[PDB]
RNA sequence: UGACAGACUGAGAGCUCUUUCUUGAUUCUAUGGGUGGUGGUGCAUGGCCGUUCUUAGUUGGUGGAGCGAUUUGUCUGGUUAAUUCCGUUAACGAACGAGACCUCAGCCUGCUAACUAGCUAUGCGGAGCCAUCCCUCCGCAGCUAGCUUCUUAGAGGGACUAUGGCCGUUUAGGCCACGGAAGUUUGAGGCAAUAACAGGUCUGUCAUGCCCUUAGAUGUUCUGGGCCGCACGCGCGCUACACUGAUGUAUUCAACGAGUAUAUAGCCUUGGCCGACAGGCCCGGGUAAUCUUGGGAAAUUUCAUCGUGAUGGGGAUAGAUCAUUGCAAUUGUUGGUCUUCAACGAGGAAUGCCUAGUAAGCGCGAGUCAUCAGCUCGCGUUGACUACGUCCCUGCCCUUUGUACACACCG
């Protein structure tokens, strides 16, 4: 009756993801559940570094273009129904969310 | 045989992440993708 | 080269006008007591009003000062 | 860890220190801990203190954070 | 044990071990061959296989599932490409698997399940007795 | 299978081509953004302009034709994927519509001047901290020339630009050439998010009155 | 542009259906999908319609969008329908 | 309109011809009109970028002065990195730029946590040993943690020149010092004004005016060649001229990043086997803090061999031969094996970059990419000499001054 519910997070802005991410985990805390989390996993960078200029005059000079993608896990014990019924707020936009089960 | 998703063109190609685009059109697109100038 | 500008001398004087009775010589209180009566944009801008408010406590418990109008 | 031969070295030498310093602190006596204090730290100020210096980044326009690509004129 | 014995005078006294400890085979080839395609000359030394061997197992001692595209890497070092810059290389896996081989057919070492080499029981046995015997 | 790093690029691509597409159909419009929400089952595209009705149409065909061949060239799954029109809160303090608009003006044949200072005085009536225009081109002339039109405050450092700078650029391809504007909007503290940024300026101070007991 | 009757049958039937249409760019694709067909002709049969407004074009940037208007709805009717 | 056999052809292009089947109003013919063009013109333009210009600079309103262009404000002086500030004061009050701001790095045994990070203890497993326990070193599993120090990433805290001394209107500030993670704005960046340039870009853009062409094409596509050719001059560089070294053992310490259904194993590739290398076959993991990868990097350290010799320094030029990528490797793609052993003895006049984890040395990643990195953009590792000034040279800002210059002394 109780399963290993891991649901991960994905974001650009962090705190459109932490606000997320608190909400959870509370709405998991009123039903006395086990919420093995946040988890922060490393910050992923996405770097690109392009020459400003269009046609190759001048001075060279470089921008160098940056994502953010933050990654975020919380671990529940539950059916899948209890969490879905959790998981159904309102979830702000840019918020990737991918519950599954772990074995 | 590998072109700019937004123009055709064959030069300066960014096929870095999947994006398929040339140096000069990701500078004008950069920001609305979401390529944030930091530093 | 640590001159302070234009809005930090402003507003420190213009906070030790308002209030001059609940300021003091401290730094660290001063800081506190300034950030429960306006509203800055950094930390950094906080620290340094105050360290510009505390020395200008300083000099006016010592005697007299332009224009800041005690009562 | 991380770091290089040297690098390790120096790291060992803080940890020794620091590690003397904090069982003193703890578990032997205040006053003798300020005396391997003293002694530690009139050798040398980073047995206890460690370099907050780092490696600075390399800006376009030559390789290495100062130094330049040669110029030409002519 | 064998990290209280500095690592070299180890590897000396070890690899006189398997010397005069029985035998093992050895190829056809150990002669002529560089150990490492960056190499200029093959080992100077004769007695260089046993050598090979002594600071090998060594390796799989002080670690567990070790394959031969990570001995290589262990062995390899900087190539010097004439006028162009130096880069990285690794050495042959031909003599990384050669050696492994031979302790599995003296009883040193073992293949692990889940990939790699692993020191046996009596393979610990012996290098700590080597290692209680170095000044 | 999408790895994490792929995936938001190709998001962020899609928004890219999804607002330039949009840009050519509802230009007479008054286009003024896009906005791609993804909800379970369903990705919806909230577009924006200052004209509703048009980029609605008659009956919602065109919003239909739009829905359809969205869902269509982005193979999103049937009836998975649906288009919506909202309209901007304020059409004066959007430099996107401004600047189509003085496109317009200026394409109809109103003089240079007459038309930015018009884009001018509405965008400062609608409550902006300061406007900028600028018209480059050959303008009556074989020589290209700019004009610059400014009111209120104005920065261009730091920072706050990226969040309390609202800017457009657009071509115009009136006949014998080609004109650029350039529009900037300085918007105001707005706590409440309607209508300008919830930040104050990096400098600026206020005191609380020192109240009395 | 020369097509057989069948080709342009097709072209039409899936203009009918929800009335909208795309190609890309890369010609000589050979197969279009939706509708079987070198992907050739549909952007030259779109290429009449448009001139005889049937369809209104946005190049959306050199890559085809295409919606039957009113005008071009009441030709084709009569035409497979 | 499509097509057989020979010629035509490089062609298995029905391109063209011999032959007449196939196809049906889609086409053909002329006029008009569109269309395409990496065609022209950046001195017709847009946008973008560079530079003037790394400095501190720029501008209204109202008032003052002047016939006027114009001027004041925007300043004698002190001070600042700063038109920064104090103050002076026919100006008063303001707008930009500087600063503030944002990113990264530096401190936190304080907070929140974490089996996709680990440390600790305990258990079992091995190995040593005064041996039976204890002791040391590893393996392994969990309802061990009053676990989060190390790792990750969030919320905050922390520095303000705060305190002291001395100089200074004893103002703004400056130097010194305890403390402290930090006292050049803590370091490094991002952003960045007015006015301008006939700066570069029509070869990024189905961005664009005009012109040219538009079928016997400057359109498109195919095949082959060139863009790489070599008496010579120039610019950025790579390798070196050796013993503070080369070679051969042993030893072993990082960070930033990267991994498209990549076809039926495929992008990064562990593991096993064959092979001297190159490379190959098989069983597999990973869309990734999970697998590659604790990224087992080099310089460095260590013990030997060389012995002042164009030498074992250097590795150009070249022969033979193997393999890899790719549809194809020829004017060698690249990687291997043996052989060949050039100049080069620290470089004339000139000239560049550099003030601390910096220069320099060392390697690694990404971009390009089927294959090719001596490049560029980043990253760590080892880690100094000198100075803490000046206006001599090259320039820059402000003032006063002269001017027959205003395309402005390249007058
Ligand atoms: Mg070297
Ligand atoms: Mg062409
Ligand atoms: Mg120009
Ligand atoms: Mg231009
Ligand atoms: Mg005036
Ligand atoms: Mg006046
Ligand atoms: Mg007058
Ligand atoms: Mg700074
Ligand atoms: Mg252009
Ligand atoms: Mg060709
Ligand atoms: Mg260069
Ligand atoms: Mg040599
Ligand atoms: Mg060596
Ligand atoms: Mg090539
Ligand atoms: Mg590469
Ligand atoms: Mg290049
Ligand atoms: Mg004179
Ligand atoms: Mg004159
Ligand atoms: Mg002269
Ligand atoms: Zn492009």
């Amino acid at each position: 009756v109780q399963h290993r519910i891991r649901i991960t997070l994905s974001s650009k802005s962090v705190k459109n993801l932490e606000k997320v991410c608190s909400d959870l985990v509370k709405g998991a805390k009123e039903k006395q559940l086990k919420v093995k989390g946040p988890v922060r996993m490393p910050t992923k960078v996405l770097n690109i570094t392009t020459r400003k200029s269009p046609c190759g005059e001048g001075t060279n000079t470089w921008d160098r273009f940056e994502m953010r993608v933050h990654k975020r896990v919380i671990d529940l014990v539950s059916s899948p129904d209890v969490v879905k019924q959790i998981t159904s707020i309102t979830i702000e936009p840019g918020v990737e969310v991918e519950v599954t089960i772990s074995d | 045989s590998r072109v700019c998703r937004v123009c055709g063109n064959s030069h300066g190609l960014i096929r870095k992440y999947g994006l398929m685009c040339c140096r000069q059109c990701f500078r004008s697109n950069a920001k609305d993708i979401g390529f944030i100038k930091y530093r | 080269g640590r001159v302070r500008t234009k809005t930090v001398k402003k507003t420190s004087r213009q906070v030790i006008e308002k209030y001059y009775s609940r300021m003091t010589l401290d730094f660290h209180t001063n800081k506190k007591v300034l950030e429960e009566v306006s509203i800055l944009q950094s930390k950094r801008l906080r620290n340094k009003v105050a360290g510009f408010t505390t020395h200008l406590m300083r000099r006016i418990q010592r005697g007299p000062v332009r224009g800041i109008s005690l009562k | 860890r991380g770091g290089g031969k040297t690098s390790q070295i120096y790291s060992i030498r803080q940890a020794i220190a620091k590690s003397l310093v904090a069982y003193y602190q703890k578990y032997v006596d205040e006053a003798a801990k300020k005396e391997v204090k003293e002694i530690f730290a009139r050798y040398d100020r980073t047995l206890l203190v460690a370099d907050p210096r780092r490696c600075e980044p390399k800006k376009f326009g030559g390789r290495g954070a100062r130094a330049r690509f040669q110029k030409s004129y002519r | 044990t064998v990290k209280d014995v500095n690592p070299h005078e180890f590897v000396k006294a070890y690899s006189a071990h398997l010397k005069r400890s029985g035998k093992m085979e050895l190829p056809e080839w150990v002669d002529i061959v560089k150990t490492a395609r960056f190499k200029e000359l093959p080992p100077s030394d004769a007695d260089w296989y046993y050598i090979r061997a002594a600071s090998m197992a060594r390796k799989i001692y002080l670690r567990q599932g070790i394959g031969i595209g990570g001995f290589q890497k262990i062995y390899g070092g900087r190539q010097r490409n004439g006028s162009r810059p130096p880069h990285f290389c690794k050495s042959s896996g031909a003599v990384s698997r050669n050696i492994l081989q031979e302790l599995q057919k003296m009883g040193i070492i073992d293949v692990d399940p889940k990939g790699g080499r692993l020191i046996t029981s009596q393979g610990r046995r012996d290098l700590d007795q080597v290692a209680g015997t170095v000044p | 299978q999408i790895s994490k790093k792929k995936k938001f690029v190709s998001d962020g691509v899609f928004y890219a081509e999804l607002n330039e597409m949009l840009t050519r159909e509802l230009a007479e419009d008054g286009y003024s953004g896009v906005e791609v929400r993804v909800t379970p089952m369903r990705t919806e595209i909230i577009i924006r302009a200052t004209r509703t009705q048009n980029v609605l149409g008659e009956k919602g065909r065109r919003i239909r034709e739009l829905t359809s061949v969205v869902q269509k060239r982005f193979n999103f799954l049937e009836n998975g994927v649906e288009l919506y029109a909202e309209k901007v809160v304020n059409r004066g303090l959007c430099a996107i519509a401004q600047a189509e608009s003085l496109r317009y003006k200026l394409l109809g044949g109103l003089a240079v001047r007459r038309a930015c200072y018009g884009v001018l005085r509405f965008v400062m009536e609608s409550g902006a901290k300061g406007c900028e225009v600028i018209v480059s081109g050959k303008l009556r002339a074989q020589r290209a020339k700019s004009m610059k039109f400014k009111d209120g405050y104005m920065i261009s450092s730091g920072q706050p630009v990226n969040e309390y700078i609202d800017a457009a650029v657009r071509h115009v391809l009136l006949r014998q050439g080609v004109l650029g504007i350039k529009v900037k909007i300085m918007l105001d503290w707005d706590p409440k998010g309607k209508l300008g940024p919830t930040t104050p300026l990096p400098d600026l101070v206020t005191i609380h009155p020192p109240k009395e007991e | 542009m020369i097509i057989s009757k069948k080709n342009r049958n097709e072209i039409c039937k899936y203009l009918f259906q929800e009335g909208v249409l795309y190609a890309k760019k890369d010609y000589n694709l050979a197969k279009h999908p939706q509708i079987d067909v070198p992907n050739l002709q549909v952007i030259k049969l779109m290429q009449s319609f448009k001139s005889k407004e049937y369809v209104r074009e946005t190049f959306s940037w050199q890559h085809y969008y295409w919606y039957l208007t009113n005008d071009g709805i009441e030709f084709l009717r009569n035409f497979l329908n």
